[PDB]
């Protein structure tokens, strides 16, 4: 019963070289998109410091 | 053929190596170039593990049996797994 | 050879892992390879020197371009004694807010570290003045590396 | 901006594909 | 060899023989997807609860997507190991002798194509297990602590 | 049965041999054809078992060697007591020990070292000491330089007597085998005789001399007019004045109503605020009860009579299902191989030394001891070091036994056989545990340091962040603090004060002990200790179990205990002898001890030690930054290692300046060790060859042919120099810092 | 050469519990070894890879992983109890090979019939420098 669903809903995922291709391109695209679409609320990098920094010793330089 | 053994005519036919060969490599053969009329021979260099204990025994001038190293194999490496 | 490495048959018969190790150390070496002659050795030397020069040129092109895209040379001219240099922008997904704070220095819009390699005094002594100069130099160097 | 696209790629996916390619290579047996 | 009660006993051999990695009476792809969904339900827990966004209302989706990514990486690794060690027409290397001595048919799970089916099943199952753990942890989520 | 059989005059006291070195070794006695001879001579002097084949002669030799050792120990004690008598300020120290630095060593004013005789108070000048003798000499009521003088004399007498006894028992009346091999009576005596009667006689010396004079000094009197000890036993009326019960002779004891003596024998517990030390009544009750316990224990084994057990009759009964035949025959193994006994005893002695180190600080026995900071610290770390060394020696000699004198044909056993039959499983599982502990106890520090340097403190491992709580330790501390309530009514307070309940004991504006809380830092340091100990055990146990034969070399045992390698064959076989396993494990034991002692120093100076204000506010010596700066290695650098290294580095031009100088030489040797540990031999052999040429050119080539040290000796000299450097560095650091600040 | 092999049969094994020193994947895939000897009396002997066990009367049969262990045990049996022995190699195809004596007489002493595999009739100093033979297959010791 469950065997037919498990076979058919993962049928194209059986060829191995095709599998490497799909997994790698999908992982790359996914990480690139999620990092390019990262929201600043969960990442302290996607926003700047937003405060006036400190000057180094000997004036500023 | 993994490692390599060489024997030179300064062999005094004293037969310490064979008694100290761990894996049955060397032996003696009838020669005419010493009193004992016997010289070394290495027809079993496959199982030559590579420990120098053989030539760590030869009490000659500098040496008379050399153990030149080479590539590796499954038995020349004491592998057991 | 039937398997890596393609330059020493004696290694390829090592089922022990040290194969891979000595399949790295003895690659550039040329005497120890199998079936190597004199003129072949020299032609290999030539190709290797060309590769090395390509690497060096790409390296300096990257230096120039990175300064030109995030550096400070232009507004560094105006006061080479009160504005620290800049190397390249930081993008580190492991930072916390105070990290981002303590790195945005020298008058930038984000975390940046200070260029210490002395490249500013070099590119300023010859007399370069604008980012466009650095772009042109980077393009020239990149084309030279490809050549 | 552009860093967010490139740095993750040259940090994870490109090193991953390089490593798996060299793995496949060194494990070859003709 | 030594045979302690651990390595030799009725219940331990029974248990180890019942889990999918040795029940040769099933298709290898199905054993693969079973172990995949097993590990999928497995890994979501700590990854989500102790992730670097746990103090955020997004921590659920975050941990789940991270679990999915780890599953994908490990499926890649499985396929890579298979293509490295398994040739495409050569025989199997699975234990073909049981404890009694019944000469067993060479386990198709230990074949190139069989390993490929196993890898695909494991990947799909890991994805399903992760999303199932998500839907059971953030919709119907009373009787647990998290 | 058992008798007094001995033999008469084997070897004559003739100097015939002293002029012929290496008389014992046949090869050595021939002559030094090269220079390695004079290394090999010292290298195998004490190797008794390689000089004969019968246990009788080596047993006689070790019997004499023990006397030599005891003579050296007695001479050392005599020197100590003398230097206390003729060169100390001990009387001035007794006058008031609150703020007078114990000094017991002056230096001759010759080469500018007068500065060494720094200011120690009490009208004295001398190098300050930290051995801690003074608390003992105040416990035993010495209180007079005449006593130190006569004690030194008696110690010298005993030393000469022991040396004599040695000479006589080896040369003239040599014991025989059936004496040595007779362990039943030895156990019987040493249990009943030595330890028990020892503690009993000490309880005597305490209840009849120490207790009254100490109580008088606590009342506060110049020890000049304090009544002499013998005048406290001859005339009873003094002790009568002190203790009413004590004026009842011996009736309340014999007549079983012992409660009368309750005054001077009691079970108070805790510490004594007058001196922070232990209530001497308690320690007397302890020593006496222990004496009785050892005496009743001593009567186990049948020796000559018909009662009592036999050490052969006890083992063979035990034989379980899994193991099978049990301990059958083990009695013969532990009676026919000295090295086995040496290993067992060294292990137990190292463990006892460690537990003594621990129990010392947490329960200061002596009076005015928990307030002389440097003394407490130095004692603890010394005992720790001695224990570590003893343990490593135990493992080494166990390996030596495994190699030489083990044999299944006659010294059979069915237990050790099983153990060896599955060595691989043991070593594998211990190795995996070592990896697991290493990861989850050091990577935690690495994660914490990194998440600190990345401006994410609220993702750290501490009390203020993601939290790890040592709950079992606090549980045990609560139990120990609530146990004197119901479980142990006969007590008054907790067994010590370090348990998490009670008040603090402070004398002379300084604190001595108080409750000790455990933070996440303590969890982490405890797991670091556990990991390092597990790795040292892994190294040494692997060495022992694989000393016979490994799956790499099949007949390792035949090649002997201590040999450098088995050639570069089969891919290289360097460091396979058990000797090299011990060479490795030594460094790891050093590391374990070093981190343990650093942790101890920081925890004490950050949570216990320090000063107390007039109102009662405590300001610890370091400010109590442990639970917030022990969780980052960078912290260890900053807060503890760098900061508390000041007093040693500014120490030039002061009394403590000596502690400064060593702080460099300690490092230097420390360097030097690498030169031997890293290089090989053939290089040095060729260099020596060229130097021999350069000399020979001038007709100077010595007949004692120069030779670069053999491999094993190279590793030995390397490891010795390294241990010396490390221990001397930590020694100088500790002494300078604590004696300057504290 | 009237020095025939003996075609190692299947004879009983020494009494031993079985332990972690036995064979591994290697023996089951590549090769292993079997040593065989006749014993004079049931005694005790330490196996190469751990502990000790007893032998039986008549011929024995012990299996091992590598030739070195077999020969070490054989030298022990020849120096401790003065008995002869052989050891054979096996391949997963089913082949059996006879290795150690190769004539019956120990290789320790002379026995004409052995060839001269690997001699150089010149002292060690006569070897030449790698430059004289570079860019070739040959080496100095050949
Ligand atoms: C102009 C620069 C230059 C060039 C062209 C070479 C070229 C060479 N060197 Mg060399 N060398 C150089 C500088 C240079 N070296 C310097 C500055 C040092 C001192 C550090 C050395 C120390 C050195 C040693 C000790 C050895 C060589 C060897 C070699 C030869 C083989 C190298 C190889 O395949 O290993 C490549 C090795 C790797 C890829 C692994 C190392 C990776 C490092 C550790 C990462 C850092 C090759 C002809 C070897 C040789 O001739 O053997 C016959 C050899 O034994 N070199
Ligand atoms: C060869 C020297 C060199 C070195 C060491 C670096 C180093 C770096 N580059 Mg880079 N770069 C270089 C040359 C170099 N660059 C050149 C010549 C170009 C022009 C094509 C670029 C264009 C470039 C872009 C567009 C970006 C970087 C970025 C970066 C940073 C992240 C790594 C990365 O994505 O690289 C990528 C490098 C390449 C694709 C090589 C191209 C050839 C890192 C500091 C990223 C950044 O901004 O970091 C903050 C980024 O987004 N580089
Ligand atoms: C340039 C390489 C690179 C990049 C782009 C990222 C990218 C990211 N990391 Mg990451 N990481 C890396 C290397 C990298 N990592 C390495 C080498 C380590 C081991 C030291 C880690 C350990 C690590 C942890 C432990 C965590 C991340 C997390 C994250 C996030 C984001 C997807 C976080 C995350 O997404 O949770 C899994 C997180 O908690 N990283
Ligand atoms: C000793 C093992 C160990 C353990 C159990 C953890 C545990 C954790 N780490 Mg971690 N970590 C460790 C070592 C460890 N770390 C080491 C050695 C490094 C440096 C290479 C890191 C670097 C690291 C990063 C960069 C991050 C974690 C994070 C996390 C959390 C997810 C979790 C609490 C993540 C976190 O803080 O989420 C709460 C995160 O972003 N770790
Ligand atoms: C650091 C370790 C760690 C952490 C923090 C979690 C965290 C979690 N696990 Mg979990 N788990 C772990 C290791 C861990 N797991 C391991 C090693 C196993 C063995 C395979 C499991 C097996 C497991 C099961 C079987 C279940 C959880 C579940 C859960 C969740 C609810 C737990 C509860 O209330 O009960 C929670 C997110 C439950 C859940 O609903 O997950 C979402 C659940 O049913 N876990
Ligand atoms: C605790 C110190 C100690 C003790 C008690 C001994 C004890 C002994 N050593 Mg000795 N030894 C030691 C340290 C010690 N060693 C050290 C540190 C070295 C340098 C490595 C040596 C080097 C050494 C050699 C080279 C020899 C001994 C020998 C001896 C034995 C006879 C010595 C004798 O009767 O002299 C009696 C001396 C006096 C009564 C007074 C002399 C002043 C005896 C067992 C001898 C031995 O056992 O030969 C079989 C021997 O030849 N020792
Ligand atoms: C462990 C034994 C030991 C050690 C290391 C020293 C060490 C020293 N003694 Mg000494 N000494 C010792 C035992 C010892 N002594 C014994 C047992 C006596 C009694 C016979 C003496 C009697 C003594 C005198 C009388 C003198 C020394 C002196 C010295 C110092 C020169 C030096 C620090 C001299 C010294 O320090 O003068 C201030 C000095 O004059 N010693
Ligand atoms: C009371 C305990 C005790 C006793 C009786 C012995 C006795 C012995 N040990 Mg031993 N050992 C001990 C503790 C002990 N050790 C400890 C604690 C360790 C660990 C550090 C060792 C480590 C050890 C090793 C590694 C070896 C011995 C060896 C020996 C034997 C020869 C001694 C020798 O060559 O030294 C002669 C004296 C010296 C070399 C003087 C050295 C002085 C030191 C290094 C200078 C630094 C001190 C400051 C001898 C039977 C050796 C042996 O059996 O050889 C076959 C051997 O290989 N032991
Ligand atoms: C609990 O051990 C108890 C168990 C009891 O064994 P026996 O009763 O056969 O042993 C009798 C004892 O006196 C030891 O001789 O010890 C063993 O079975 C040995 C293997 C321990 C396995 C420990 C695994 C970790
Ligand atoms: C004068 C002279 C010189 C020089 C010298 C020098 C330069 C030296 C140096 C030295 C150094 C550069 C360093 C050193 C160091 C030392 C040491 C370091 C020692 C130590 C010792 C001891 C004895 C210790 C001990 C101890 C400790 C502390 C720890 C443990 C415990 C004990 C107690 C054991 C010349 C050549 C000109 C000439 C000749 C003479
Ligand atoms: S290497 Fe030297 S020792 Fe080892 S076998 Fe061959 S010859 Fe005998
Ligand atoms: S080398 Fe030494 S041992 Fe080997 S044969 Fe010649 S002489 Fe006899």
């Amino acid at each position: 019963l469950q065997s037919k669903f498990f076979n058919t809903f993962a049928a194209p995922f059986t060829k191995r070289g095709l599998l490497l291709k799909f997994l790698l391109i999908g992982g790359g695209s996914l990480v690139a998109y999620v990092s390019a679409s990262a929201s600043p609320d969960l990442l302290p990098i996607k926003k700047g410091p937003q405060l006036p920094p400190t000057p180094g010793p000997r004036g500023k330089i | 053929m993994s490692h390599s053994v060489k024997i030179y005519d300064t062999c005094i036919g004293c037969t310490q190596c064979v008694r100290a060969c761990p894996t049955d490599v060397l032996e003696m053969i009838p020669w005419d170039g010493c009193k004992a009329k016997q010289i070394a021979s290495a027809p079993r260099t496959e199982d030559c593990v590579g420990c120098k204990r053989c030539e760590s025994a030869c009490p000659t001038d500098f040496l008379s049996v050399r153990v030149y190293l080479g590539p590796e194999t499954t038995r020349s490496m004491a592998l057991s797994y | 050879e039937l398997r890596f490495p393609r330059f020493s048959q004696g290694l390829a018969q090592d089922p022990t892992t040290r194969r891979i190790w000595f399949g790295i150390a003895t690659a550039h070496d040329f005497e120890s390879h199998d079936d190597i002659t004199e003129e072949r050795l020299y032609q290999n030397i030539f190709a290797s020197h060309f590769g090395q020069l390509a690497i060096i040129f790409l390296w300096t092109s990257g230096n120039l371009f990175h300064v030109a895209w995030q550096g400070n040379f232009e507004s560094w001219i105006q006061d080479p004694l009160h504005v620290r240099p800049i190397a390249h922008a930081i993008w580190d997904p492991h930072f916390g807010q105070p990290a981002v704070e303590a790195f945005t220095r020298g008058g930038a819009a984000g975390p940046v570290n200070i260029a210490y390699s002395g490249v500013y005094q070099w590119w300023y002594t010859i007399g370069l003045r604008t980012n466009e100069d650095l772009y042109t130099g980077a393009l020239f160097l990149l084309f030279l590396s490809t050549l | 901006n552009l860093p967010s696209i490139f740095v993750p790629l040259v940090g994870l996916v490109f090193p991953a594909i390089a490593m798996t390619s060299l793995f496949l290579y060194v494990q070859k047996k003709k | 060899s030594l045979e302690t009660p651990v390595t030799s006993s009725p219940l331990v051999a029974w248990y180890l023989s019942n889990l999918p990695a040795y029940r040769t009476a099933v298709s290898p792809l199905l054993r693969g997807i079973e172990v995949g969904l097993a590990h999928g339900y497995l890994l979501v827990g700590p990854f989500a609860l102790t992730g670097p966004l746990r103090n955020t209302p997004v921590h659920g989706q975050a941990g789940t997507l991270g679990a999915i990514g780890l599953v994908s990486i490990l499926s890649v690794c499985l396929t890579m190991y298979g293509v490295a060690s398994f040739n495409e027409g050569e025989p199997s290397t699975a234990p073909v002798l049981t404890l009694t001595g019944r000469k067993k048919e060479a386990d198709k799970l230990q074949t190139a194509e069989g390993w490929s089916q196993f890898t695909g099943g494991f990947f799909f199952g890991g994805v399903s297990g992760a999303v199932w753990a998500y839907f059971l942890l953030y919709v119907l989520d009373l009787p647990y602590f998290f | 049965e058992v008798k007094i059989v001995v033999d008469r005059d084997p070897v004559k006291t003739s100097f015939e041999e002293w002029a012929r070195p290496g008389h014992f070794s046949r090869t050595l006695a021939k002559g030094p054809d090269t220079t390695t001879w004079i290394w090999n001579l010292h290298a195998d002097a004490h190797d008794f078992d390689s000089h004969t084949g019968d246990l009788e002669e080596i047993s006689r030799k070790v019997f004499s060697a023990h006397f030599g050792q005891l003579s050296i120990i007695f001479l050392w004690l005599s020197g100590m007591y003398f230097h206390g008598a003729r060169f100390s300020n001990y009387e001035a120290w007794l006058s008031d020990p609150t703020h007078i630095g114990p000094s017991a060593q002056v230096v001759w004013p010759i080469v500018g070292q007068e500065i060494l005789n720094g200011d120690v108070g009490g009208g004295f000048r001398g190098i300050q000491i930290t051995s801690g003798f003074f608390q003992l000499w105040r416990a035993s009521g010495i209180t007079s330089e005449l006593q130190l003088y006569c004690t030194a004399i008696g110690a010298l007498v005993f030393a000469a007597l022991m040396l004599f006894a040695g000479w006589f028992h080896y040369h003239k009346a040599a014991p025989k085998l059936a004496w040595f091999q007779d362990v039943e009576s030895m156990l019987n005596h040493h249990l009943a005789g030595l330890l028990g009667l020892g503690s009993l006689s000490w309880a005597g010396h305490q209840i009849h001399v120490s207790l009254p004079i100490n109580q008088f000094l606590d009342a506060g009197v110049d020890p000049k007019e304090i009544p002499l000890p013998h005048e406290f036993i001859l005339n009873r009326d003094l002790l009568a004045q002190l203790y009413p019960s004590f004026a009842e002779g011996a009736t309340p004891f014999f007549t079983l109503n012992w409660s009368k003596y309750a005054e001077f024998l009691t079970f108070r517990g805790g510490l004594d605020p007058v001196t922070g030390g232990l209530w001497l009544t308690d320690i007397a009750h302890h020593h006496l009860a222990i004496a009785i316990l050892f005496l009743i224990a001593g009567h186990m084994y049948r020796t000559n009579w018909g009662i009592g057990h036999g050490l052969k009759d006890i083992l063979e009964a035990h034989k379980g299902p899994f193991t099978g035949q049990g301990h059958k025959g083990l009695y013969e193994i532990l009676t026919t191989s000295w090295h086995a006994q040496l290993s067992l005893n060294l292990a137990m002695l190292g463990s006892t030394t460690i537990v003594v180190a621990h129990h010392m600080y947490s329960m200061p026995p002596y009076p005015y001891l928990a307030t002389d900071y440097g003394t407490q610290l130095s004692l603890f770390t010394h005992h720790m070091w001695i224990g570590g060394f003893l343990i490593v020696g135990a493992a080494a000699h166990a390996a030596i036994f495994m190699v030489r004198d083990y044999d299944p044909t006659t010294r059979y056993n069915d237990l050790l056989d099983r153990v060896l039959r599955h060595r691989d499983a043991i070593i594998s599982h211990l190795n995996w545990v070592c990896i697991f502990l290493g990861f989850h106890s050091f990577g935690l520090y690495i994660h914490n340091d990194t998440m600190s340097a990345l401006g994410r403190p609220q993702d750290m491992f501490s009390d203020t962040a993601i939290q790890l709580q040592p709950i079992f330790a606090q549980w045990v501390q609560n139990i120990h603090a609530t146990a004197p309530g119901v479980t142990a009514p006969g007590a008054t307070t907790s067994t010590s004060l370090t348990w998490g309940g009670g008040e603090l004991v402070a004398v002379g504006g300084k604190v001595a002990l108080l409750p000790i809380p455990l933070g996440t830092a303590d969890f982490l340091v405890h797991h670091i200790h556990a990991f390092t100990i597990h790795v040292t055990v892994l190294i040494l146990l692997k060495g022992v179990l694989f000393a016979r034969s490994s799956r790499l070399i099949p007949d390792k045992a035949n090649l002997g205990f201590r040999f450098p390698c088995d050639g570069p064959g089969r891919g290289g076989t360097c460091q396979v002898s058990a000797w090299d396993h011990v060479f490795l494990g030594l460094f790891w034991m050093y590391n374990a001890i070093s981190v343990v002692i650093f942790h101890f120093s920081w925890k004490m100076q950050s949570d216990v030690w320090g000063t107390i204000s007039d109102q009662g506010v405590v300001t610890h010596i370091t400010g109590g930054n442990f639970a917030q700066s022990s969780i980052t290695i960078n912290g260890w650098l900053r807060d503890f290692l760098w900061a508390q290294a000041s007093q040693v580095i500014q120490s030039y031009g002061s009394s403590l300046s000596a502690y400064g100088l060593f702080f460099l030489g300690a490092h230097f040797v420390w360097a030097f060790s690498l030169m031997f540990l890293f290089s090989g031999r053939g290089y040095w052999q060729e260099l020596i060859e060229s130097i021999v040429w350069a000399h020979n050119k001038l007709k100077v080539a010595p007949a004692t042919q120069p030779r670069a040290l053999s491999i094993i000796q190279g590793r030995a000299v390397g490891v010795t120099h390294y241990l010396l450097g490390g221990i001397a560095t930590t020694w100088a650091f500790f002494l300078a810092r604590i004696i300057a600040v504290g | 050469g009237f020095v025939p092999p003996q075609l190692d049969p299947s004879t009983p094994s020494p009494i031993f519990g079985g332990s972690t020193g036995g064979l591994l994947r290697k023996a089951q895939v590549e090769e292993f070894y079997v040593i065989t000897w006749t014993s004079p009396k049931e005694q005790v002997f330490e196996m190469p890879t751990g502990g000790a066990a007893i032998m039986r009367e008549g011929p024995n049969l012990l299996k091992l992983a590598r030739k070195e262990q077999c020969l070490a045990l054989g030298n022990r049996l020849r120096s401790k109890y003065k008995i002869a022995y052989q050891f054979y190699r096996v391949f997963p195809n089913g082949e059996v090979q006879y290795l150690h004596p190769k004539d019956g007489v120990y290789p320790e002493k002379v026995n004409a019939g052995r060839q001269g595999v690997g001699q150089n009739f010149r002292s060690i100093g006569k070897n030449v420098s790698p430059i004289e033979v570079k860019f070739t297959g040959k080496n100095s010791f050949d």
